[PDB]
């Protein structure tokens, strides 16, 4: 149970749009992804400028129409009751990623 | 109609193989990391030794569970639980004999393998689907008492060091009373280990050097007090190849157990025959930490002697200057007889040696 952001890094501007892939390579059956806003909400699928997709073993954070007050630190937690909560690597089951706006 | 052949053979050829750990086993054997794996763009290090580790196992510091029980799970502390699988069906892992034999009644293939092998074959044969897992494949650690195969879920084998032993998860691989039962397996252990692999110490005997016709002491070795023959098989255990670059199975794997003065010799070079004495225990890294065996091979030098007569105006007689019959020798002077000796050898040396050992261990002929 790995998992990594691709972008790893993101160099948004203000109005501009990015999207973020978070990726879980060994899942096992009760784990499930979750997104944290840098202020440490949970991300619901919410039709709202910051919002989440479920795509299978993946989970996409889009940030449409990009604005400073967004800028900080998002976090991707694989959790669940029989989910390892360790890396294959003995590292924490998430992966950040760290956005930062321009002008 | 007689002379003494010039071809120097050794009968301890076929012996011996298994003791190649560098040939048979071809990784580390205290921490195993022999082959490297990716999955989905993310290297990682993993066990590939093709040879059972009987009696290692990992003991976390500061810790007090069994690093076969499951990693922590969900609301379970870090802390607590241990290196296995997540038992969260008891389906994958643990898996007890009777459940191996009986997943894999129809596998005809699988239903021939011994114990040891078809939890290997079983632990290795796991991939989620929809994931690359190229050659990413999780070890074991099979327990012969208990009847119970266990799947690894972590592959990393000692994190010691300052800063996670200090005011952290650290572990580190050793050989205890707990784990003597234990089988530690990589994904690529051999089927037929059971052949081609150490497990049972050699009682009466001690690892030596097949010269020309005899097998000689190893001149450059290291000496540790040791209590019992435990003791020597942790000792050569912890300074065994390393993985911690590749060792590919180079180290102190071999030692020599002197029962009588308690000490343990120590050497990193292969042996290539054995020296029966009856004080003398020899133990390897990946042997069992209890279990020898008695019964030196005795007619070993007979048996080759009289194959080669047999085959044969004149007789070519083998260059083997050691035999439990004294005739089949034929020593020009009288041979000596060896008191320590189970087998009743008797040694001839009054004989032009056309073999030498000198500066680490090896053995280098004089003259072509």
């Amino acid at each position: 149970l790995q998992v990594d952001i691709v972008p790893s890094q993101g160099e948004i501007s203000v109005g501009e749009s990015k999207f973020f892939l978070c990726q879980v390579a060994g899942m096992l059956p009760t784990c499930e992804i979750s997104w944290f806003s840098p202020n440490g909400e949970k991300l619901t699928p919410n039709q709202q400028r910051i919002s989440v997709v479920w795509n299978d073993d993946s989970s996409t954070l889009t940030i449409y129409n990009a604005n400073i007050d967004d800028a900080g630190i998002y976090k991707c937690v694989v959790h669940g009751p029989q989910c390892p909560r360790l890396t294959w690597s003995l590292g924490l089951p998430e992966a950040t990623v760290n956005v930062k706006i321009f002008q | 109609t007689v002379e003494r052949s010039t071809r120097m053979s050794n009968p301890w050829k076929a012996f011996m193989e298994k003791y190649d750990i560098e040939r048979t086993h071809s990784s580390g054997v205290r921490v195993d990391l022999g082959e490297d794996a990716e999955v989905e763009n993310a290297k990682y290090r993993i066990p590939a030794g093709r040879c059972p580790v009987f009696g290692k196992g990992i003991v976390i510091e500061n810790s007090a569970v069994s690093f076969l029980k499951p990693v922590a799970t969900g609301d379970q502390r870090l802390k607590d639980g241990g290196f296995a699988f997540p038992n969260a069906n008891d389906h994958i892992s643990p898996m007890t004999l009777e459940n191996l034999k009986a997943r894999y009644k129809d596998n005809v293939e699988m239903m021939k393998l011994n114990d040891i092998a078809l939890c290997r074959t079983h632990a290795a044969s796991f991939v989620m689907a929809g994931d690359q897992n190229s050659n990413y494949r999780h070890p074991a650690v099979y327990d012969e008492k208990e009847k119970t195969c266990h799947m690894l879920y972590l592959s990393a084998q000692e994190n010691m060091g300052p800063r996670y032993c200090s005011p952290v998860f650290c572990f580190k691989p050793d050989k205890d009373e707990s784990f003597e039962n234990l089988v530690y397996l990589s994904k690529n252990v051999r089927n037929d280990w059971d052949k081609k692999c150490p497990r049972k110490n050699l009682g009466n005997a001690k690892f030596g050097l097949w010269v020309d016709g005899n097998c000689e002491e190893i001149p450059y070795v290291k000496e540790v007090e040791a209590k019992d023959l435990r003791e020597c098989n942790r000792i050569v255990f912890e300074a065994s190849a390393s993985d911690q670059f590749k060792s590919k199975g180079r180290g102190f794997n071999w030692a020599n157990f002197d029962s009588v003065k308690k000490k343990c010799y120590i050497f990193n070079t292969k042996p290539t025959c054995l020296i029966n004495d009856k004080n003398f225990i020899a133990t390897t890294a990946l042997s069992h930490p209890r279990e020898v065996d008695l019964e030196f091979p005795c007619s070993i030098y007979k048996d080759e002697i009289e194959r080669e007569i047999k085959k044969q105006e004149r007789i070519v007689l083998p260059r083997i200057f050691i035999s439990n019959d004294k005739e089949s020798i034929k020593c020009p002077c009288e041979p000596e007889h060896i008191s320590q000796s189970t087998c009743n050898f008797y040694v001839c040396n009054c004989v032009e040696k056309r073999a030498e050992i000198k500066e680490n261990n090896q053995v280098v002929i004089k003259e072509e």
